[PDB]
């Protein structure tokens, strides 16, 4: 007051944390054919091929795989780790014991290079995952005891977008019973899923509350068929073509909503000051 | 008579297909005998979900020992997956010794063409691979033939009414259309019904000459 | 459009919620013009009637003096923390006075090392200082050895940024004279000063606060000193650099390598 | 008639051979200006400002200036770096230890039997300067004002005098005459003298010191005449009117109006008190 | 920026300055009318007797102003001297007078807390001696006296009541005089002889020694112009006239040129001669 | 006829040879030249020490009255007296005193040229208060005395000189300053002096015959 200055400081993060490069890491967590590999071909638009799994694989493990991307000017780099394996074998009551610890070996390279003398947190890579996509299996009666089970160990290491793979096999009323079904499950059995955040009034309660819709209905395909006058990615079928970009079929677009586009860096902070804070003072307190 | 089990994982909708069947855990519903078998694999560990299903097979043959037995042993293979999981391996391996298989694939109305002939090439070969005996069906030939062909089939279900461009049918309503499951080139549901309407007779037949024979042999 | 473009406008919203903090610290020979300059650095009374700035009022022994400001202007919050050392080099005897401060910029790096390093953290309230204007009186000779020797006992502990103090009473000549013999006094005695990011250091500062219609200027009985000009002196320079260019570039550095090679010392000690 | 009133005029015939002797010390911070004001205060070009350095000895300096017919023979004394030094403590003793020693000198050459005319190297005027805070005096400077002020004739002078708003200028100026009044520093001694002319001029010269003060060696010309000044990029800080500076008055006091009584104040006050303390100590 | 003489005058004007004279001779000779005619103002001086029996001093102090210049005159005349029959050691007490005034001056000089310029420079500065007019030569007396005193202060030989001798015959004395004095070894009292470009100045005066003077107080109507004059049955004598008599010489000379000459010459010369006998005899 | 002697006594510069010269126009030194014998003493008064001096001519004088017991005696001693004085001094006074009773003595003022009126009226009558007050009996003049001892001790000026004034030549100083004269008897008074010596030489030589010498022949 008297004049004006110092609101190019957000310009000066934005340039520094641009410049730093940014990273992301996502836990892909489905049985076998449920559409992992598929739905994050969709969701970055490039080709990240896997192989399609050996369905008699003896043990379940993780295949994490990093990638670049670029887009205008900000470059990330995406730390994809897929469970291989999980849900095929006949004893599965050890299927999400990999996957917990892949993440606290991710958490303990953070904290063991943070604890260094000569550390160089500015310059160092994260491991962590940041965003988990679980996929529940379409079956019209709720939620499998896999998939409960697995939620609950894994819901406060990461957080997790319920997400339901291959959604264009239910009716709009089934859709509708189906959804609130699990959305019933969920509060029942008290499982705290990655919820919208509220604080912010430009988008944080409308867009938030609005989006009261979760889990997600969505599917994902490669191939692009033409609707209208657009190249739109669809779902093909003797009777017809299921298209991805509409609202009105899936609810895709809301899933990107979150990924990609409105709530990315609320889920790193989230991932750096909810769980990373968790696990760091458990483990300080164990060694003392 | 008849007894048409159904057997698989759960949730794969073959309660409806089998409400759809006749346009009408057992039923006695010609005398129907329907076993909607629990959908096993719920539970975290499949070890023993394989097991009812033998001893109620072991203890049918048992009473005609001292015609329940089921002829048609159809069985709904995941569409979701990429083929046989080790679970339908291992029940298909330990059952055909007694009772006669027969695949069909659940929900193929979530399934693109050439994904089903990719799958049916795999199930057939992990049927060869695993020597897995699997029910070979002996105008009549014509329909032997494209049984044969067309092992296993891909079937859709309907329990609903539904004003479809005009008439008053069975079948799904989408948003991106309506699932005729009585169309044949939609789905194999009329396949299906007729192989069992046609080969009912051959299928207790056989089973009294074949598989029930071979177990007064193995017994 | 996977998006990711949205990213940086992610940083900006919660970067414009969660506010910002700065450690600006002022040492130098009093009378030299600091209160004046801080003033009209921010243009508002952070050093109002009531609370003057040091000269003005304080000197006792030779500590140092800290005062908050928060600074809303269009939804960015700043808070600016203000530390001056009121008395500095104005003793009969100057040896060893860079004690207080010393003291002072360490006793910042510990709290945060100790917020750090806790088990349960909260959110760091970052008091670390971040800037360090060092005033050298417009005398025209070179480095007084109070000077040199607060630059060569400071240099690696924080961001030293030499200013020549008063200006309009110092002439272009003589002005550029005295720049290159700080720059020389600098080398020979291997004094490492903040390399600016982005031969200007030091930096020539004149400020008021007295309005002249309307421009902030001094009206001396020949004329009007005006600030804003960039040939007459570089305020616009120092400004613009540190709180409009670095003002985080600074933070940067300080956390990024006079933080731990604090940190090593330390803990290699301990 | 009669003719005493033509004696003057032997005075003035007889002081031309001989020559006048002048001993002027300045005492300051380094960068005071110190070099810079000698030089504009002769009018002549003595230019150690470009001596950028330390020192290590009291400096003095011999010089002849001649105007008019009479000759100085000046002796300046410019401090050593003092002031600059991280321990100021007792930094006035090589000031004080060179007093002493010249009036030392000057008293055992009288003291002698054998006797020539004696070669006067006491030291009669000392300028002092005040770093241009515009706060308040620095307690070196006060203490170097108490520890100096009875032994030479000291007058204060307030370098860079073209930093100062007049406002500003007004309020440093009283500032440092309530300070000077509050330390009792008498200043150039003008007490009580029963002549009423002389003494209404010197306690109304009294009352404006300390003297806003500035040095130059620059011609700079003014739109219709040339003038003595310093340029800034809004004007030209002339030191040759009374309503932009006050080196006029200083200049006045300093060599045209008192210089000689500065040398009687420094005979008949200054070197008698030495003298009194030393020889009664004899 | 060196103005200092009006300064240093206007300290002196505010101060004054002092001289002073002694004048030395036989009684009769003509020493009072001749100082009052000096500085034009009547000294009360009454007519003595002779019968004093021996020398004596008395001394007369006045201020006197002329334009801004108040100056403190001390006139020390000698009473009684060469008119006794024991003429042998009259020559003693003009001696203690003058060592007399270098003494309290030497002691005020030495003296530990001085008296800052108030020192009433009581030395005598000038001496002018008064020689009879005989035609012949000098007395005994007069050049015992004179060589014995031409070393301590500054004498200046004067022929008393120059309008008894002709010229001729006052040519003749001076030059017999002049004889005597290089015969007997005598420095008179020398203006600068080499005195840069004054020194033809005063070189002729030297050379002009010992003068002639007259003097008279009766102002007397010659012209439009009343002057000084003696008025005798026969002729009236000028006082400041340049053919008759060389009064306006020793005026010029004494007052109008050469006082601070004098001073400094007792101060450098003589009075530091005398510091060096008695620093040597003081121990 | 008379072979009158002459003592002439006094300081140095006084004049005396000029007198003498001018008075008989003729020019212990006893010269013989009407028989004068002037009687000039040279050493008088030009003495470091003058006090014994008083006692040779008195040596002298009682050698030679004694002689003239065994006409060469002195009878007339003119003492000269300065002109600068305000009085007479001490050697003056001394001299009149112890030799006025052997030789007669005649008071007379050397170099009258040096007084105005009225100061040669004051110290005429300064040195005839002073002679009545030390009691001294000059000679007194035989019986218009009055302006004589009103002009005695004769006021006098002796030159050898013949100034030339108004065509004539005038016995006179000169100088440069108006001339003086002799002959001119208004205050030179040697007129005076001349003539009463011309028209008493007879009464000096019987006074100095019948008194001074008959007191010494009592003296003897
Ligand atoms: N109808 C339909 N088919 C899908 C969908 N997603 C994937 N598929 C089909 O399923 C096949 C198997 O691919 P994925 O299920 O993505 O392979 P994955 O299970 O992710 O295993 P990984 O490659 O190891 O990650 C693909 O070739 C697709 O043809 C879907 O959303 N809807
Ligand atoms: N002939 C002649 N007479 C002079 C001259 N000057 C003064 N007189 C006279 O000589 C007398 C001597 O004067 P003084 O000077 O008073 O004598 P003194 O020896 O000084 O003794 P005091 O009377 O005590 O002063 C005076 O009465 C004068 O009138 C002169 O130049 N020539
Ligand atoms: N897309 C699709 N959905 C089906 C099919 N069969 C059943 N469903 C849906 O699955 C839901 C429940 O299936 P259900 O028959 O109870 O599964 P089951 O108990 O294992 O037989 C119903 O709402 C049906 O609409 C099918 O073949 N295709
Ligand atoms: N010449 C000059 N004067 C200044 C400048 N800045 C301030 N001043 C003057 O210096 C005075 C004192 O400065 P401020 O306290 O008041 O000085 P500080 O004690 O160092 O903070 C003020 O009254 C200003 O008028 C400058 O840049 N140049
Ligand atoms: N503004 C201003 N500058 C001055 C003044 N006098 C001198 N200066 C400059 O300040 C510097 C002082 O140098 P100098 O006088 O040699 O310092 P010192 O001799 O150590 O006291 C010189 O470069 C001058 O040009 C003044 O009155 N006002
Ligand atoms: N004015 C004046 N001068 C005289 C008189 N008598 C002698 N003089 C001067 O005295 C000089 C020599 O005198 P002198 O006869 O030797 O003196 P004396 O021998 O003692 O009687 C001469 O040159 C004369 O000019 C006199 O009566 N009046």
């Amino acid at each position: 007051s008297g004049h004006v200055g110092f609101d190019s400081l957000p310009d000066q993060l934005v340039n520094k944390a641009t410049n730093q490069g940014f990273c992301f890491n996502i836990l892909c967590i489905g049985e076998t054919g449920l559409g992992k590999s598929t739905l994050m071909n969709t969701l970055f638009n490039t080709n990240f091929e896997n192989e399609p799994q050996h369905h008699n694989m003896p043990g379940v493990k993780l295949k994490a795989n990093t990638y670049e991307l670029q887009e205008s000017n900000v470059r990330l780099k995406l730390t994809i780790v897929d469970s291989v394996g999980f849900g095929d074998q006949i004893n599965k009551e050890e299927s999400f014991k990999p996957v917990v610890e892949y993440i606290n070996q991710q958490f303990e390279n953070y904290l063991q290079e943070e604890l260094k003398i000569c550390r160089s947190l500015f310059s160092y890579h994260d491991t962590r995952i940041h965003a988990c996509l679980y996929f529940i299996s379409p079956t019209g009666h709720g939620l499998k005891s896999l998939d409960l089970k697995t939620m609950k160990n894994l819901d406060n290491k990461v957080n997790i977008i319920p997400v339901i793979a291959k959604a264009d096999i239910v009716s709009k009323g089934e859709l509708h019973k189906f959804k609130i079904k699990i959305m019933n499950e969920l509060v029942t059995n008290g499982v705290q899923i990655y919820q919208f955040p509220t604080d912010d009034e430009t988008v944080a309660e409308v867009n938030a509350s609005m989006n009261t819709h979760l889990p997600f209905a969505v599917v994902g395909s490669t191939e692009e068929i033409k609707l209208g006058n657009k190249m739109v990615k669809a779902r093909q079928y003797p009777w017809g073509t299921v298209q991805v970009e509409n609202e009105n079929h899936c609810d895709f677009v809301k899933l990107r909503e979150m990924l990609v586009r409105v709530n990315m860096e609320d889920l790193r902070e989230k991932t750096h000051t909810k769980h990373y804070e968790l696990y760091r003072r458990s483990k300080l307190t164990e060694m003392g | 008579e008849f007894t048409l089990m159904v057997a698989g994982e759960s949730g794969l909708g073959k309660s409806t297909l089998v409400n759809s069947l006749f346009l009408t855990d057992a039923s006695t519903v010609l005398r129907l005998t329907v076993v909607d078998t629990p959908g096993y694999g719920d539970a975290i560990n499949c070890s023993d979900c394989y097991k009812p299903i033998i001893q109620y097979i072991d203890d049918q043959f048992e009473r005609y020992l001292h015609d329940n037995r089921v002829h048609s042993c159809f069985y709904f293979i995941s569409s979701q997956g990429h083929g046989l999981k080790p679970l339908d391996i291992e029940f298909m391996k330990a059952l055909h010794n007694k009772v006669n298989i027969v695949p069909v694939l659940s929900k193929a109305d979530s399934l693109t063409m050439p994904e089903v002939k990719r799958l049916k090439r795999r199930i057939l070969e992990e049927i060869a691979a695993h020597e897995i005996q699997i029910y070979q069906l002996p105008e009549f030939k014509e329909q032997t033939r494209c049984l044969k062909e067309s092992i296993p089939f891909a079937v859709v279900g309907s329990t609903q009414m539904i004003e479809v461009k005009g008439k008053k049918v069975r079948g799904r309503l989408y948003p991106w259309g309506v699932v005729e499951v009585e169309n044949p080139d939609h789905c194999d549901f009329l396949k299906l019904r007729t192989m069992l309407i046609t080969h009912m007779q051959d299928l207790q037949e056989v089973t009294h000459d074949l598989h029930y024979e071979n177990f007064r042999a193995r017994r | 459009y996977v998006g990711f473009a949205n990213l940086p406008n992610q940083l900006y919203r919660k970067s414009v919620k969660q506010g910002f903090e700065f450690t600006l610290m002022v040492v130098g020979e009093s009378g030299l013009g600091k209160s004046t300059l801080i003033n009209s650095l921010f243009l508002s009374d952070l050093y109002s009637n009531e609370y003057p700035g040091p000269s003005l009022r304080i000197k006792k022994t030779v500590k140092v003096e800290t005062t908050k400001v928060l600074i809303k202007e269009n939804g960015v919050t700043l808070r600016l923390t203000i530390d001056d050392t009121p008395g500095f080099g104005d003793a009969v005897d100057n040896s060893n006075c860079w004690q207080a401060v010393i003291n002072h910029i360490e006793k910042k790096f510990e709290d945060y090392l100790n917020a750090e390093s806790m088990v349960t953290r909260s959110k760091l309230a970052d008091n670390r200082v971040h800037c360090c204007l060092y005033f050298i009186a417009p005398t025209g000779h070179g480095l007084k050895p109070l000077d040199v020797e607060f630059m060569k006992n400071l240099h690696d502990k924080v961001n030293i940024i030499p200013l020549i103090a008063k200006a309009d009473t110092m002439t272009p000549e003589e002005c550029l004279r005295f720049k290159k013999q700080i720059m020389k006094e600098i080398h020979e005695h291997k004094i490492q000063l903040y390399e600016f990011p982005e031969s200007r250091v030091p930096f020539a500062v004149v400020g008021s606060n007295t309005v002249l219609e309307r421009v902030r200027g001094r009206q001396y009985p020949w004329g009007v000193a005006e600030v804003e000009n960039i040939d007459h002196c570089d305020f616009t320079v120092l400004r613009n650099m540190l709180v409009r260019t670095h003002m985080q570039d600074l933070k940067d550095v300080t956390n990024n390598v006079h933080y731990e090679n604090y940190r090593s010392k330390k803990l290699s000690s301990v």
